[PDB]
Formats: structure tokens, C-alpha cells, sequence
């Protein structure tokens, strides 16, 4: 419950930041560019923290089993239950990665290791380039 | 079509005329000579 | 007029983005309310407070699925795929910006 | 409400369309 | 208002329900004191008789119960005819009422102009 | 035996009255994208006159297709609002259907 | 699936087919001077009404001034009396020898069933037309009569005012 | 449609309302047109007024400077 | 070959509810023909055994309420493995089963009874059947991020810079 | 305490994307 509690508080503050950026964008007059950058960076790094913390506690979330309350009436709130129950993605993202995979399209493994060696080589090359010139 | 126009009281006709003529133009700015003018053009 | 159109488009896009995000908070707020009522009362929306007395989320246990070669290798190679995608759009966006 | 009475609904019944010959007609659309 | 055919269906349904209840009482009560049972059954039989007499007085009170539908056909046709003439007559009635109405409006305007130019004549 | 095209087109028209069917049909992209489906929808318009209208089972779809007719110049967008709007506007639309027929 | 697939011919008719339909039907009529599907444009031609004027669906068949009933009444009365008599005889059967009671029960039901048949010939749409007829007729008469009443009272008030102003002259 | 007689009734109501009130002699120059009343004081102004109801008081409509 | 996930898989059986109706007595009978009911479960084995014999908080409440549920234990305690058992019921529309697997560890040194371990979640709502929240949350967040990316790229397109003023719109 | 609660951002108008397919018997 502790992990889900931390997820709750962090997601609540993320939703609060979203409500903020919403009600300062809803104005008919656009504020200064710099305030928009500050709000963007803060909210976006907060989203990063959301992702990282959700990553950290996957085991606690998975272990939990969902069950409706005995006191909760489904006869009158079945629509509300179904609203939270449904999880299928929005369609546009679906065909989005479908076209993405269409465009992308032992052989695969050796290309994978070739990518490994290119990555390592590029990292070493840029380390050497940084070391070549004194930046301090 | 004219049933609705003839069946509504003036208290509701005034906002209809105001929104038809757009903002700024008051419901009384219309001229009777002007009125029979556009009546003549619409009758053609 | 195109500025108004794009402003309306981004407004509706952010509204659509936040509508789904709200439901995550709506679900996750239940656990603390079940554990501690007073702290949890403020978390939910007034409509959800009216819907039911909140004790909804209770801790439960389920075992982890037995691992094998089947799904991790494909998961990671496909993650490689989406990140190669992200690299492609990274290069394209950087080229357009430059 | 709990007793599903046949052939008397406000809206067309899903089971009526399932039992309707249009289902097999679509299935046998090749034969058409 | 409630159509007498719907009332007839309600009456026959109530009659069927009353017979079902009476026979259920008979089946589940035969064996209760004989006097109370006899009194209750007398009440039920009086209910049966009364339901029968509303059935009789509703079945014979159906207009057109003893009238052949084809003279209803002519009477309905002539009803739409005389209807056509009655809205026609209402058309002349309303047009002459509007005529006298704007005669009244014209005299109102003339009298108002007379008042206005008389009280500004000094 | 194989049903005639009369039966299948009439059953399609009467099934168009279902909100779930309309939502499912509009869910797929290629159904609305393809001009063939809307061409068939406009072709179906000629059933609002007798004696074809005497063969219908549910008159509500008579407006729904007409409402679907409006959908070709109102936009897909509005698919989400379809159940709410039909539930809200059922009273007045039923009243206007009654005025068209019962009077 | 839950939803049956769209009809197949729906996909054959594009905008080009719609715009070329007039010349196609003109050519078809010129040539002509169950319909075989020789061309993709045949379906837009209105389908012909079946000669039998019948339509079958789900195992069921389907196809002027309003645009001795006493015999039926007395038959219904005697049937009701016989139904009451048979109910009495059946309950007497239940009283004395209930073992064969069903032997009469369905019999009574037949009479009841016959009553339903006696309703079928009496079927009421014309009666509903009549009742609606008189209700709107009386409503419009009430509206009309209140109209002349109110205009007459206004005219009487005007005449009284005219007399009053003439007296003040 | 109804606009013509509505404006005529507005003109009549304005006329009777100004008949109710004793207009000053410098304001003796008045005009009635299109549900409006015009008071034109030369080299001073031209004020156009109207009313919604006979019991309701007059309200400002338009003004022009001379 | 594209497979719809079983968690979102929803089965409807109008014929069964029309014939038998929804009840706790036949809720397992309703579930039997579903794809989610594994044919390798010991419940089906018990079903064939019964057929051959014939031919030849709320957990305790539902425990004590029904005798067929009793018979379910006295026929299920002997067979260990994947088994289907009811979780809770509120009439006349809501039923949920408990998907657990049993390993009767009768080894020496374990004073506990047979081990019960969850496997899946199943919810019977009306005539429909429903079967991770982590996936829901990540999906919502990723779609939100996609929409945010679209909005921000559009806004950056709207941005215009000048050296003498800075950035304006 | 709590500076401000979150505004109710329910979206019942969302049509949902539940896949329905195993209806035929």
C-alpha cells in the first residue's frame, strides 16, 4: 500500500500541475514565452519522475488484485465501473505505431551486435574528442 | 415557416432580430423605408 | 484564423490528454482512503464521494509469472524498435529545427 | 424486465439479427 | 381520458385475477372455521357477480357497439367535410376580425395625432 | 432459400436504429473513409415514401439515417457524443416522428 | 463477430458510378425495349415489387371514407353465461371428483380462447380514429367559441365607451 | 413580417408617452420614425430615443453631435 | 497472428440467458462454454464423473448459504490443481468467481492445509464477462505524452523569434 | 493543510474502445 500511496500522491501533484498549465493556457491572452517554458519544463520533468517511480514499484502494483467493494452497488454504478475498467488504447496511437512498424519493417541478432559495436565505438570516439581539447 | 415568426411574442422576437442583425445594430435602428427596400429586393 | 484554429486544436488535444490522466488519480486515490479515511476524504472528487463510501482499494497478493525466453527477448528487441523510431524522429525534428 | 420476451422489444433485438437469415447470407456472400 | 377498450381489458384482467385468487383461497383454505370461510366465500361470490355486471355494462357500452362500421365511414367522411367548411368559416372570421382590428388601429392613430397636435397647438 | 436484396436492405435499415451498431460502424476508419458506404446511405433515402415506408418495423431509424445524412456535412468527430445526444434528443425526435405520421 | 458485415454491393458504387447512373439506365431501358447481375451498376435500378405482394422474414409472412354486430354481442353474452356455468360445473367437479377435473379445465379455456377469437373480428382502429376525431373537434370548437366571445365582449366594451364619450359631449 | 406593425406600435407608444409628459418649448421640434423619436437641437445635438413598454420609462438609443 | 488480449475479452450468450436465465445456480453452467474455462481444469473432470455416476468477509456467508457449494468442496478437495470457485454474489445482476489453483501439500512438516494461489480475475456483470492496472496507467500516460508532444510541436511552430525583441507569437 | 483539491475531471463522454467479438456461439 505504501508504494501505491506514493504513486497516488505523485500522480495527484502531476494532475494538479496539468490543471495549472490548463487554466493558464485557457486564457484568451497568451502569457510571456518564459513562463510557458518554465511550466513546460517543470511539468515535463514531473512526468519523468512519475515514470521513474512507476518503474520502481512494479512488483507492488502487480501483486495487488482488483476487487469491487461489497458495499459498492454495481446495479446503479455499472457505467462508472466500466469507465474505469476499460484499458484499450486510443485508436490513433494504435495505427500510429502500426504505421511506424510498417515503415521500420540470426541476421537480426548480428545487426543487433553490429549496433552494439557502433554504439561503443561512437561513445569512445566522442570521449576521445572531448579529451583532445581542454575544456577547463 | 412563417408560423413560428407569427406565433412568437415580441419579447422573444427582439433577441432574434438582434442576433440576426449582428452585434452593434440595435433592434430599432431599422428604417421603414429601408425595410420596404429589402422587402422589395427579397420579393424579386 | 489559422492561429485560432491551431489554438483550439491544441486546447482540445491537451483536454483529451488530461481526461485519461484524471482516471489514474481517481483509481489510485482509493487505497489511502481505505487505510485512513480522513486523509483519503479530500483526494477524491465530490461526485466520487457521493457515489460510495470510500474503502475501495485493499491490498492483495498474486504471484509473479514464471519467466522464460519467450517474452523478455521480444519485449527488449521491440523496445529497441521503438527507440530506433524515437531516434529517427529525433534526427528528423532536429533537422527541421536546424 | 428480467424476463426476455421474444418478438416484442422497443429496439431491434441483437438476438433477432443473429437468428435472422442476413447472418448466413453474409456468411454465404460468396454463394451470392 | 381512458378509452373504454383499455377499460375492458383491465376489467377482464381483474376478473381473471379475481378468479385465480378465489380458487387459490379455496385450495389453501379447504378443510379455517366453516363460518368465517363461508362468509369470505360469500364476499368473493358477490365480488364475482359485481365484476360480471361491470363486464356486461362495459361490453354493451362500447359508441358503435351495435352500429355497422360503414355508416361510421360516411359519418366520418362528412365530419371531415363540415370540418373543412368550419376552418374556412374561421378563415373569413379571423380576416374580418383583423380588418376591424386595424380599422380600430387607424382610428387610434388618428385620435392620437389629433391629441398631439392639439396639445402642442398652444 | 437465398433472401432477396429487399430483405437484406430492409434489415440493414432497421438495424441502423441501434446505437451500438452505429457506434461500431463509425469506430472503424475505412467505413466512414470509403465513399461507398455514404453513397449507399444516400441511396437508402428513398424509403421515406410509401409504399416502402409501410414495410418498416422501427420508424426511429428513419430519422437516424437522416441524422446520419447530416453527419456528412458535420465532419469521426462527434462519435463519442452520439449515445448521449440520442438519449437526450429522443423525446423531441419521437414527437416530430409522431407529428409526421400520427397527424 | 457481434456485428454482421456490411452488404457486399455497398462497396461497388462509387461517386463515378452514381454520376454515370443516368446514362447507364438510359442504355438499359433502350436495350430492354430474378434480375441477372451482368453489370455492377444493376443494383441502383429500383428493385421490382414481388408479384405475390408478400414478404417472408424470421419464419413469418406479411403482405376508405376514414382517410349483424348484434349477433356478435348476443353470442358474447351467451358465451359469458356459458363460461360462468362451466366454471360452476368445473368447481363442482373439483368438489366431488377432482381426479378428472382437468377434463373440463381446458374445455373452459377453449371458450375463453373463443372469446379471444371474438375479439379478433371486433378489432378498434376506427374507434380510436373516432375518439381522436371528437376530441380535437371539440377542442377547436371551444377555441373558436372563446374567440368570438372575447371579440364580442371587446366590441361591446367599445360601444359602451362610445356611448359614454357621446354622453360627455 | 411582424416588424412593420411592431415598429408602428412602438411609434404610437412613444407618441402617447411624450404626450404624457410636458415637453419644454425648446424641445418642441420632435420627429417620429421607425419606433424612434428624434429631438434635434440645432448646433447642439440630435438625440434618438425609444421605449420598450408604455409603463416602462424611456431609455437612450442614439446620439449625434452637431 | 493478431490475438485480442483475454483481459479485455467479453463474451455474450443471449441464447443461454434466454433459455435458462442468470442465477447463482447456473452461473458456473453459464461459464462452462466460455473460452476462459479451461478444459484441463478438475471441474470438468468432476462434471464427467457426475455424468457417469448419474448414467450408471462474504466468503463464509456464501460458504454457509448454499449446499451445492458444499458439494463443490467435497468433490474438489480430492483433486488438486486448477479449479474454478465462486468469489462473491450480489443479486440479481452481480457475480464474481475466484480463480485459484490448489496444491494439496500433504508433506511431513507442514501443518497448513492445501495451498491456494490466485491466477486470474473474472467479473460477471450482467450477461458480460470481464478479465493489469499498471498497463492502464502506462497507456494513459503514454497517450497523454503523445498529445502533449503534438501540442508542443505545434506551439513551437507558432513561435517566432527576432533578435531585437526576443521570442513572440 | 491541503492548499486546494483537484477539480473533477471525469469524462463520461469518452466512448471507450472495448473490443467485442466473441458473441457468436
Amino acid at each position: 500500500g505504501q508504494a501505491l500511496d506514493a504513486v497516488r500522491m505523485r500522480l495527484a501533484q502531476l494532475t494538479h500541475s496539468l490543471r495549472r498549465i490548463r487554466d493558464e493556457m485557457s486564457k484568451a491572452e497568451l502569457p510571456q514565452w518564459y513562463t510557458l517554458q518554465s511550466q513546460l519544463n517543470v511539468t515535463l520533468s514531473q512526468l519523468v519522475s512519475v515514470t521513474s517511480t512507476l518503474q520502481h514499484f512494479q512488483e507492488t502494483l502487480d501483486s495487488t488484485v482488483v476487487y469491487p467493494l461489497p458495499k459498492f452497488p454495481t446495479t446503479s454504478h455499472e457505467s462508472l465501473v466500466t469507465t474505469l475498467l476499460r484499458k484499450k488504447n486510443i485508436p490513433e496511437v494504435d495505427e500510429w505505431m502500426k504505421y511506424v512498424r510498417e515503415t521500420s519493417g540470426e541476421e537480426i541478432e548480428k545487426l543487433l551486435q553490429q549496433d552494439r559495436e557502433i554504439t561503443n565505438w561512437a561513445r569512445t570516439t566522442f570521449r576521445n574528442e572531448y579529451g583532445k581539447h581542454d575544456f577547463k | 415557416p412563417h408560423e413560428i415568426y407569427g406565433s412568437m411574442p415580441l419579447e422573444q422576437l427582439i433577441p432574434i432580430i438582434l442576433r440576426q442583425r449582428g452585434p452593434g445594430f440595435k433592434f430599432v435602428d431599422l428604417n421603414e423605408k429601408e425595410l420596404q427596400n429589402e422587402i422589395k429586393q427579397l420579393g424579386s | 484564423e489559422q492561429f485560432v484554429k491551431r489554438r483550439r486544436d491544441m486546447l482540445e488535444h491537451i483536454n483529451l490528454a488530461m481526461n485519461e490522466s484524471s482516471l489514474a488519480l481517481e483509481f489510485v486515490s482509493l487505497l489511502l482512503s481505505s487505510v485512513k479515511e480522513s486523509t483519503g476524504m479530500s483526494s477524491m472528487s465530490p461526485f466520487l464521494r457521493k457515489v460510495v463510501k470510500p474503502s475501495s482499494l485493499n491490498s492483495d497478493k498474486i504471484p509473479y509469472v514464471a519467466p522464460t525466453k519467450k517474452e523478455y527477448i521480444e519485449l527488449d528487441i521491440l523496445n529497441k524498435g521503438w527507440k530506433l523510431q524515437s531516434l529517427n524522429e529525433s534526427k528528423d525534428l532536429l533537422r527541421a529545427s536546424f | 424486465k428480467g424476463a426476455v420476451g421474444p418478438n416484442n422489444f422497443i429496439w431491434p433485438a441483437e438476438d433477432a439479427l443473429r437468428r435472422g437469415m442476413l447472418a448466413m447470407a453474409s456468411l454465404h456472400s460468396k454463394e451470392l | 381520458m381512458t378509452d373504454r377498450l383499455t377499460q375492458l381489458q383491465i376489467c377482464l384482467d381483474q376478473m381473471t385475477e379475481q378468479f385465480c385468487a378465489t380458487l387459490n383461497y379455496i385450495d389453501k383454505n379447504h378443510g379455517v372455521p366453516p363460518e368465517e370461510f363461508s362468509n369470505t366465500i360469500d364476499e368473493l361470490s358477490t365480488d364475482i357477480i359485481l365484476k360480471t355486471r361491470q363486464i356486461n355494462k362495459l361490453i354493451d357500452s362500447l359508441p358503435g357497439v351495435d352500429v355497422s362500421a360503414e355508416e361510421q365511414l360516411r359519418k366520418i367522411d362528412m365530419l371531415q367535410k363540415k370540418l373543412v367548411e368550419v376552418e374556412d368559416e374561421k378563415i373569413e372570421a379571423i380576416k374580418k376580425k383583423e380588418k376591424l382590428l386595424r380599422h380600430v388601429d387607424s382610428l387610434i392613430e388618428d385620435f392620437v395625432d389629433g391629441i398631439a397636435n392639439s396639445k402642442k397647438s398652444t | 432459400p437465398l433472401p432477396t436484396r429487399f430483405e437484406v436492405e430492409l434489415e440493414f435499415i432497421q438495424s441502423l436504429a441501434n446505437i451500438q451498431y452505429v457506434t461500431y460502424l463509425l469506430t472503424q476508419q475505412q467505413i466512414w473513409k470509403s465513399p461507398n458506404f455514404k453513397n449507399y446511405l444516400k441511396y437508402l433515402e428513398y424509403w421515406c415514401n410509401p409504399p416502402y415506408s409501410q414495410c418498416i418495423v422501427y420508424p426511429n431509424c428513419l430519422f437516424i439515417l437522416k441524422l446520419l445524412n447530416g453527419f456528412m456535412e458535420s465532419a469521426l468527430e462527434g462519435l463519442d457524443e452520439l449515445p448521449k445526444i440520442i438519449q437526450l434528443q429522443g423525446p423531441q425526435w419521437m414527437n416530430e416522428m409522431v407529428e409526421r405520421w400520427a397527424n | 463477430s457481434l456485428y454482421p458485415p456490411p452488404p457486399p454491393y455497398v462497396k461497388f458504387f462509387t461517386q463515378s458510378n452514381l454520376e454515370k447512373l443516368p446514362k447507364y439506365k438510359e442504355k438499359k431501358a433502350a436495350s430492354a425495349k430474378e434480375e441477372e447481375i451482368t453489370c455492377a451498376l444493376d443494383y441502383l435500378i429500383p428493385p421490382p415489387m414481388p408479384k405475390n405482394q408478400q414478404y417472408r422474414a424470421f419464419g413469418s409472412i406479411w403482405q376508405e371514407n376514414e382517410s349483424n354486430y348484434q349477433y356478435k354481442i348476443q353470442e358474447l353474452r351467451k358465451l359469458l353465461k356459458s363460461l360462468l356455468l362451466n366454471y360452476l360445473e368445473l368447481i363442482g367437479v373439483l368438489s366431488i371428483n377432482p381426479d378428472m377435473y382437468e377434463r373440463k379445465v381446458e374445455n373452459i379455456r377453449t371458450i375463453l380462447v373463443n372469446i379471444h377469437h371474438l375479439l379478433n373480428e371486433y378489432r378498434q382502429s376506427r374507434e380510436s380514429l373516432i375518439m381522436l376525431l371528437e376530441e380535437q373537434l371539440e377542442y377547436k370548437r371551444g377555441e373558436i367559441r372563446e374567440i368570438e366571445q372575447v371579440c364580442k365582449q371587446v366590441h361591446d366594451k367599445l360601444t359602451s365607451i362610445q356611448d359614454t364619450l357621446r354622453t360627455g359631449s | 413580417g411582424l416588424i412593420l406593425q411592431r415598429l408602428k406600435d412602438l411609434n404610437l407608444t412613444v407618441s402617447i408617452k411624450i404626450a404624457l409628459m410636458n415637453i419644454p418649448k425648446p424641445l418642441n421640434s420632435y420627429h417620429i420614425k421607425n419606433g424612434r423619436i428624434y429631438f434635434t437641437v440645432p448646433n447642439e445635438f440630435e438625440i434618438q430615443l425609444s421605449t420598450v413598454n408604455r409603463q416602462s420609462p424611456l431609455f437612450f438609443v442614439d446620439l449625434k453631435l452637431l | 497472428m493478431n490475438v485480442t488480449p483475454l483481459d479485455e475479452l467479453q463474451w455474450k450468450s443471449p441464447e443461454w440467458i434466454q433459455v435458462f436465465g442468470l442465477r447463482t445456480e447456473n452461473v458456473l453452467d453459464y461459464f462452462a462454454e466460455s473460452p476462459f474455462f479451461d478444459k484441463t481444469s478438475n471441474n470438468q473432470v468432476i462434471k464427467m464423473q457426475r455424468q457417469f455416476s448419474q448414467l450408471n468477509p462474504a466468503r463464509r456467508q456464501i460458504l454457509f448459504k448454499y449446499p451445492m457449494y458444499m458439494q463443490l468442496e467435497e468433490e474438489l478437495m480430492k483433486l488438486d490443481g486448477t479449479e474454478y470457485v465462486l468469489s462473491s454474489v450480489r443479486e440479481p445482476d452481480f457475480w464474481v468467481i475466484r480463480k485459484q489453483r490448489r496444491t494439496n501439500n500433504s508433506g511431513v512438516g507442514s501443518a497448513k492445509g492445501p495451498e491456494i494461489i490466485p491466477l486470474q480475475d473474472y467479473y460477471i456483470i450482467g450477461a458480460n464477462i470481464y478479465q493489469t492496472i499498471f498497463k492502464i496507467v502506462q497507456s494513459r500516460l503514454m497517450s497523454t505524452s503523445y498529445h502533449l508532444n503534438s501540442t508542443l510541436e505545434s506551439l513551437y511552430d507558432l513561435i517566432e523569434f527576432q533578435p531585437s525583441q526576443g521570442v513572440h507569437y | 493543510p491541503s492548499y486546494s483539491p483537484t477539480s473533477p475531471s471525469y469524462s463520461p463522454t469518452s466512448p471507450s474502445y472495448s473490443p467485442t467479438s466473441p458473441s457468436y456461439s
